[PDB]
């Protein structure tokens, strides 16, 4: 989930 | 503590979603309305320019709202009191779990019985047009006013609905959480103000805060079901790619 750890 | 837990989820609600209940509600009692797929075509030039068969054009344009959405769910998240003090992967699971129930539950404020605020309420999608797509295309498109109708017979104000996305987040039973004790303790803080929170602003609906505990259930069996109706379009329309954001959170679900 790279997109959403990166978001976060 | 948390006699200021409230203020802080409300004020983050306020400040991270481009759309709430006051301005929906506002809106939609002009919009330029999408009735047809004429109409469609003028607001695909004049409302949707930076955003190939009709449906799957509005299935890329639907899913563009929700990873949209889920940027400001993130954003909203960090600024619960507890939650950016949790495991990153707990952070990442909560997030990836909670946003299509938060998602259902906020999108109820624009919908009507007759159709929905699209663009940022620039327009108004009509329930029928809605209806005449093909399936599966269509069936993704009225359970969504089936449950908004109901949940929005609650007449739940932003504030209400601020605790109520909070509390779908800070969800301790989601598979694979690292530290359960610690969420399940943010989830009973933010539940606690929840319940009194509904008392003291709706003093005459005595059962609100259990009929709120069910339209939670209610959306994760509706999240459930869009899930299942996306992935079937995933392997049978060559043409409906999903955003990469949208087909993590949906990798894994059953
Ligand atoms: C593909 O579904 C999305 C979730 C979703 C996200 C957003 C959704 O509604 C957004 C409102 C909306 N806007 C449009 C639209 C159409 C053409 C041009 C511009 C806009 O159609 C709708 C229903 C709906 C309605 C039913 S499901 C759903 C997803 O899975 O990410």
């Amino acid at each position: 989930h790279q997109l959403l750890r990166y978001l976060l | 503590d948390l006699k200021s837990l409230a203020k802080r989820i409300y004020e983050a609600y306020l400040k991270n979603f481009n759309m709430n209940k006051v301005k929906a509600r506002v809106i939609l009692s002009p919009p330029f309305v999408i009735h047809d797929m004429e109409t469609l075509c003028m607001a695909e030039k004049t409302l949707v320019a930076k955003l190939k068969e009709a449906e799957v054009r509005i299935f890329h344009c639907c899913q563009c709202t929700s990873v949209e959405t889920v940027t400001e769910l993130t954003e909203f998240a960090k600024a619960i009191p507890g939650f950016a003090n949790l495991d990153l992967n707990d952070q990442v699971t909560l997030l990836k779990y909670g946003v299509y129930e938060a998602i259902f539950a906020m999108l109820s404020s624009v919908m009507n019985k007759d159709g929905m605020l699209v663009a940022y309420g620039n327009g108004f999608i009509t329930r029928e047009f809605l209806k005449s797509l093909r399936k599966p295309f269509c069936d993704i498109m009225e359970p969504k006013f089936d449950f908004a109708m109901k949940f929005n017979a609650l007449e739940l104000d932003d504030s209400d609905i601020s605790l109520f996305v909070a509390a779908i987040i800070c969800c301790g039973d989601r598979p694979g959480l690292l530290n359960v004790g610690h969420i399940e303790k943010m989830q009973e803080g933010i539940v606690h103000v929840l319940r009194l929170h509904l008392q003291s602003n709706h003093p005459d609906d005595i059962f609100l805060f259990p009929k709120l505990l069910q339209k939670m259930a209610d959306l994760r069996q509706l999240v459930t079901e869009h899930a299942q109706l996306v992935q079937i379009i995933k392997k049978t329309e060559s043409d409906a790619a999903l955003h990469p954001l949208l087909q993590e959170i949906y990798r894994d679900m059953y």
